[PDB]
């Protein structure tokens, strides 16, 4: 869980420094939010990781 | 507050933690998804075991 | 790199974020999961003292659409007049001539309801720009993109956990506190129970 | 009829827990292109990059700034980025169609899609049109 | 039957003396956003100029000694990818053609 | 032919049309999918026979 949070955070940082259209950045931020949610409580929102 | 905890207690107050207290407990920002070296079995720099 | 809501104060019964902001949880889930924008701030005074000029420009654009569709209808009327003059001058079937006239009539009716749809779109974006209140959801994002480039300098709208953070940032607690005190003072029924 | 229309409208406006369904609904808006449009967009990209490089060598004391020349070179420089974003938003579906078969081991499907997107950004950086080939055969390698 | 484990760390047994230790200095490091941190370095030891702080951002030393500031280069640009594959005459050809197209679209 | 239960459900059938019945069966069984009149009739033979 910590590795997924670190990976998606680093990818979001790279995407913001690169400059991308809004679809990619919004998808990456949604994945970051769901990673933090799965870290704090797996299986709360929909299917568990 | 008490960080040594020598057996004298009166209260255990819970509370909602903020970003300042979170970055004030910490001893450094972990910034790599690495755990251990695959060959020499030592913790990596800036990893989850650093 | 970007802020993130806690899962504990959002996905419980009752949802504490939804109770603190008085927002429904199935709309909060649409806000924090990048599915729908929200209105993080609004400027009532600038819209208030410039709404006359803004509705004047709205009337200018709407009347330009009206003049364009009147020119379209006149072009279809000229083409149907030419169709009638080239239909009744030669030996032709009157059933096919009536079908040609009805095709021109369907063309100008397509013109008029396309223009009606454009006017309904402009009046819908005007109705939403009048009813622009904070904590409003703008679903499907194309109305939002049409509402940003016009009058971007009069409101802000974000999406997600940074929007929720800004909403909590520009939030007075004592105002809604005393408002709920007044409501539980002067209420009856389900309204007082929810305010409790 | 409109009964199937209201049925498809009610079924299309349903919220689930899968983020990938929302992502596919998101990327299903922009339509695909053809090779002449790809050539035109790549022309716009390279022209905008040369215009902003002219602005880069103009940002020193290289030349005084005429008003009309300044504003329309700003228009070309801003148009190139919109063309670039248009090409990326076109070939997102190719990225998904490539990433759909590397699942089943280790990573998540959205992570695979995102790394494919980053490879597609690299491919539209180093894509060339004067070899006269389609964009997809060049971008499959980088994805 | 029984399965044993071992973390990769040696465990000593000594006396935690508080009196006689190796003496040591203290230096203050300064980050970008006005943060200060104090690091106890040993005596017979070189004091490094920059030092990664507890905050996570790189923090310089509080006394001005001027180490090497950057000593780096920018990695790669899309302009570099364009320039390494085409000539400036071709770039000016596309630029003049686009300028004539925006001219004929704007006022022509 | 001999029960008020099936006669009352016959008077309470409330959906006229065999193809309408296939559309209703598809719309009830599968959620979030736009119904079609061709694949719904092939679905029921693929599900039970």
């Amino acid at each position: 869980l910590y590795r997924r949070v670190i990976n998606r955070n680093n990818r979001l940082k790279r995407l913001i420094d690169l400059g991308a259209p809004e679809i990619i950045v919004n998808n990456e931020k949604r994945m970051l939010q769901e990673s933090v949610d799965a870290l704090f409580d797996n299986g709360r929102r929909g299917r568990p990781v | 507050g008490a960080m040594l905890d020598v057996n004298f207690f009166d209260e255990l107050r819970i509370g909602l933690a903020t970003a300042e207290d979170i970055r004030q407990w910490s001893y450094g920002e972990v910034k790599k998804p690495e755990t251990i070296n695959y060959r020499t079995l030592k913790p990596e720099k800036d990893g989850l075991f650093c | 790199a970007a802020p993130v809501t806690h899962i504990w104060y959002f996905k419980g019964v009752p949802s504490r974020l939804g109770y603190l902001l008085d927002l429904a949880p199935k709309d909060l889930e649409k806000i924090i999961y990048f599915a729908a924008y929200v209105i993080t701030s609004v400027d009532e005074e600038m819209r208030h003292n410039e709404l006359s000029t803004l509705e004047a420009e709205m009337a200018v654009e709407r009347k330009a659409v009206e003049d364009q569709r009147d020119g379209e209808l006149e072009a279809r009327a000229q083409k149907l007049e030419a169709d009638l003059a080239e239909l009744e001058a030669e030996g032709a079937k009157a059933d096919a001539r009536r079908k040609v006239r009805d095709g021109g009539e369907r063309e100008m009716r397509q013109i008029r309801d396309r223009a009606q749809r454009e006017l309904d779109r402009l009046e819908d974006i005007w109705s939403t720009f009048t009813k622009l209140a904070p904590k409003q959801l703008i679903v499907d994002e194309n109305l939002y993109r049409e509402l940003v480039d016009r009058y971007g300098e009069y409101f802000t709208g974000a999406m997600g956990a940074e929007s929720i953070q800004k909403l909590i940032e520009n939030f007075d607690i004592d105002a809604e506190a005393e408002s709920l005190r007044d409501v539980i003072r002067n209420g009856k029924g389900q309204k007082k129970l929810r305010a409790l | 009829s409109e009964a199937l229309r209201q049925a498809r409208k009610d079924a299309e406006l349903t919220a689930s827990a899968d983020s990938v369904r929302a992502y596919l609904k998101q990327i299903g808006k922009v339509a695909l292109l053809n090779a002449e449009e790809e050539v035109e967009l790549a022309k716009r990209i390279e022209a905008g990059l040369y215009a902003t490089q002219l602005m880069t060598e103009l940002s020193e004391r290289g030349e005084k700034l005429p008003a009309a020349q300044r504003r329309d070179m700003m228009w070309i420089c801003r148009d190139g980025d919109r063309a670039k974003n248009h090409l990326l938003e076109a070939n997102l579906r190719l990225v998904v169609s490539l990433a759909k078969r590397y699942t089943g081991r280790g990573m998540a499907f959205l992570d695979l899609i995102q790394e494919g997107n980053l490879g597609l950004i690299r491919a539209v950086e180093k894509f060339d049109y004067t070899k006269g080939y389609k964009f997809s055969t060049y971008a499959t390698w980088w994805i | 039957r029984v399965l044993r484990g071992s973390r990769l760390g040696a465990v000593s047994y000594e006396t935690d003396r508080n009196h006689d230790l190796a003496p040591r200095q203290i230096a203050r490091y300064r980050t970008d956003n006005g943060e200060e941190f104090e690091v106890p370095f040993a005596d017979d030891a070189e004091i490094p100029g920059t030092w990664l702080c507890r905050n996570g951002m790189e923090g310089t030393l509080i006394e001005g000694d001027l180490p090497e500031p950057k000593k780096v280069k920018p990695p790669r640009t899309h302009w570099d990818m364009l320039l390494e594959r085409r000539s400036i005459e071709e770039l000016e050809e596309l630029l003049k053609e686009r300028l004539e197209l925006i001219r004929s679209r704007r006022r022509g | 032919g001999f029960s008020e239960i099936m006669r009352s459900t016959l008077e309470k059938d409330n959906t006229v049309g065999t193809d309408e019945a296939l559309l209703d069966i598809y719309r009830k069984l599968r959620p979030g999918e736009p119904p079609t009149k061709e694949s719904a009739q092939t679905l029921l033979e693929n599900l039970f026979f």
